[PDB]
């Protein structure tokens, strides 16, 4: 979720255009709540629930509006079916996610046949975050430093991997979509050095 | 004329360019209504121009803003002025709770019946809104190598009590909220400021020392009021001053007709700094080049507690700054910098960066990819002689 | 009006120590009357109330 589509979609969503089988734009209501779990979009979903209380009848949408309202804020984390891992490669995410969106054409496939898929259609979400130590005892809390996704491909040799160096954590935190955090102090990230949320932390004093 | 630097040189260039222009020609071909004196493009407000603007029309009235004075007993019975219109005894609408309507508050009230509708955020003027940085530059502590004692002393003050308010309780002490930096220019104070602001984790507030002197009396103080107000509001916020010499350096009175207004303002910074109900959770970082001509009232501890200075690197600070300003650049694998710093007995980190960037200018003018190591040799030579027979030196 | 560490009558030049007792100018100091109060604990408690536990922006909401 970003402001571009996050605003452009409700430009066709708040205006439902209910002359159609309006539960298509209401279907899009649901999976427009598909963004990075929690966000300031509760203003949007909440307001569209207020205007959607009477209008956009609850006879067919009362499950839908709060359905999308609650999807972001389910355990407050754990959305990974993006067919992306590490930085950009692939990984299932389609057998389980896709049949929902194919199952969402318009109507009474939300009535009888739909309730089997629509609830537990996609469940291939692999947690969320990477703040973890896993030094064999698993006691470490090594100093991390959350930032923005690494935007760098080739500029020079002394080139900064991320920009949002402000935040600094040590333990279980927030992965987020554009994040490629590294850390510092060289407490020794020798295991993989390519991220992945269960690093082993082979410890060593490499001239700190 | 020219040559093909990389194989299909124009073959990617014009191919990119003509489709870039075709992006425009698509837009003007389809028809785009541009330059309608401050509106939005119709592609996105056509499906927003509907009654889901009347939802902003009728549900939300004009909501004229006003200011609260006081309340009464057993009931709101609020006394309010508008701004210059008139003062009324009005009451809140039923949409509000009679708790967060405390006095001195900017509140939105109906235009028709004059009933309070909304509590508002208080007023804050742009002149100080703009000095709040609202952003953290990327300045890592490692970039300020060569001042290990200083960065440690500052670390003990602006960092350790905040991120670890545990030791000071387990021993029962209070941190020295007042830090002053000084020393020769071009040395690592600004850098320290930006780096501390990097990991500030706090409402860091810049202050430019000359911004306070003004044309009218007391208005600069009125700034200071809003400063310590936004400070006390924003819990755990930092303040930086810079070249505070303009404020209150002396109390020149032999012929008492010189500078007085910024003396009064300096007094306001005195009171609102310490005295009568201290501030709480605030930290003050200053820095000047001539910390010698200042009013001793600021020199009193409690306000200006620590006096950290940045010196001139003897031989090795210049080496490490060669490692700082020479690292973020392209050079051959044949580096060596002790030979360099042994050649510059007296030079600052700023001059170090001047030699590092001046190193690139040779290959830059000599049509080269990178600053070769030997080219960096030539750079230090021209800066050894340049700094040897320098204009001012 | 009198002190407790030496019974020397004073009047208006007496003192009101935290321990509820009046002293003369010689005995006003807590080390001249063995004050039985935990100044250190009221320590660890005032600094804890005035010290704002800063929070690095992390693990906020949902
Ligand atoms: N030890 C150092 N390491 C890296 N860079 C340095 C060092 N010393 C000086 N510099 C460079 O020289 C410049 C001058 O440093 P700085 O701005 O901290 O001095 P200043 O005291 O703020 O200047 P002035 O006294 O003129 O206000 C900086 O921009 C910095 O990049
Ligand atoms: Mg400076």
């Amino acid at each position: 979720g970003e402001p571009t589509l996050r605003r452009a979609v409700p430009l066709a969503l708040a205006l439902i255009s209910v002359s159609n089988p309006r539960l298509n734009i209401l279907d899009t209501l649901s999976k427009f709540s598909h963004d990075a779990d929690p966000e300031v979009s509760y203003n949007s979903i909440f307001a569209m629930g207020m205007v959607g209380s009477g209008t956009n009848n609850a006879r067919l949408a009362a499950m839908l509006r709060q359905l999308a309202q609650y999807h972001a804020k389910d355990p407050n984390n754990l959305f990974m079916v993006r067919l992306a891992q590490g930085l950009t490669h692939l990984g299932k995410g389609t057998l389980t996610l896709c049949p929902y969106h194919s199952d969402r054409q318009l109507m009474s496939q939300v009535a009888v046949a739909g309730l089997l898929t629509v609830l537990v259609s996609f469940l291939d979400v692999r947690n969320i975050i990477l703040g973890k130590s896993h030094y064999v005892l698993y006691g470490l809390v090594a100093a991390m430093q959350p930032r923005m996704l690494v935007t760098f491909d080739e500029e020079l040799r002394p080139l900064p991997v991320s920009v949002r160096v402000g935040q600094a954590v040590d333990v279980v935190g927030q992965a987020g979509k554009p994040k490629t955090i590294t850390g510092f102090q060289t407490h020794t990230t020798p295991v993989l050095l390519a991220h992945g949320e269960r690093a082993e932390l082979a410890t060593e004093e490499f001239l700190p | 004329k020219t040559y093909g630097q990389s194989t299909y040189s124009r073959q990617i260039k014009q191919v990119e360019d003509d489709i870039q222009q075709l992006l425009k020609k698509i837009n003007e071909l389809t028809g785009i209504k541009e330059s309608d004196t401050g509106l939005a493009p119709p592609a996105l407000w056509d499906l927003a121009a509907d009654k889901q603007t009347l939802q902003s029309e009728q549900p939300l009235q004009v909501a004229r803003c006003t200011k609260i004075i006081n309340a009464d007993s057993e009931d709101p019975k609020y006394i309010i002025n508008v701004k210059q219109f008139a003062k009324f005894v009005v009451d809140l609408s039923d949409q509000v709770a009679p708790t967060d309507i405390e006095e001195g508050m900017r509140v939105g009230v109906d235009r028709n019946k004059y009933q309070i509708h909304i509590p508002l955020p208080p007023k804050i003027d742009p002149t100080v809104t703009m000095m709040q940085v609202e952003e953290k530059p990327d300045v890592t502590y490692s970039d300020v190598g060569g001042c290990k004692e200083q960065i440690e002393k500052l670390r003990e003050v602006v960092e350790t009590p905040l991120l670890h308010p545990e030791r000071f309780v387990n021993l029962g002490i209070e941190p020295p909220k007042g830090v002053l930096l000084f020393g020769p220019p071009g040395t690592g104070k600004t850098l320290c400021a930006r780096a501390v602001a990097n990991r500030t984790d706090a409402c860091f507030i810049r202050v430019i020392g000359s911004e306070l002197v003004q044309k009218y009396v007391g208005e600069g103080a009125r700034m200071v009021r809003e400063l310590f107000e936004m400070a006390r509001t924003k819990k755990a916020c930092l303040i930086f001053f810079d070249e505070i010499d303009a404020i209150g350096g002396a109390r020149f009175d032999d012929g008492a007709g010189g500078d007085n207004e910024v003396q009064r303002t300096m007094l306001e910074l005195i009171n609102q700094l310490d005295g009568f109900d201290p501030r709480g959770n605030i930290k003050v970082l200053m820095a000047t080049n001539r910390p010698d001509t200042l009013d001793p009232a600021l020199m009193r501890p409690g306000r200006l507690d620590r006096k950290i200075e940045f010196s001139l690197p003897d031989l090795e600070g210049r080496t490490h700054i060669f490692k700082i300003h020479a690292r973020s650049m392209s050079v051959e694998r044949d580096i060596r910098f002790e030979l360099l710093a042994r050649l510059c007995p007296n030079s600052t980190g700023a001059e170090i960066r001047s030699v590092c960037t001046e190193a690139g200018m040779f290959a830059i003018r000599a049509r080269r990819k990178i600053a070769t190591e030997k080219d960096f040799l030539e750079a230090v030579n021209k800066v050894i002689k340049s700094y040897a027979k320098f204009s001012a030196t | 009006n009198r002190c407790f560490m030496c019974r020397k009558k004073v009047g208006l030049t007496g003192f009101d120590c935290r321990c509820g007792n009046l002293f003369c100018g010689l005995h006003r100091y807590s080390d001249k009357h063995n004050c039985p109060y935990d100044y250190k604990a009221e320590a660890a408690a005032k600094i804890r109330k005035e010290n704002p536990v800063v929070v690095a922006e992390k693990i906020q909401r949902i």
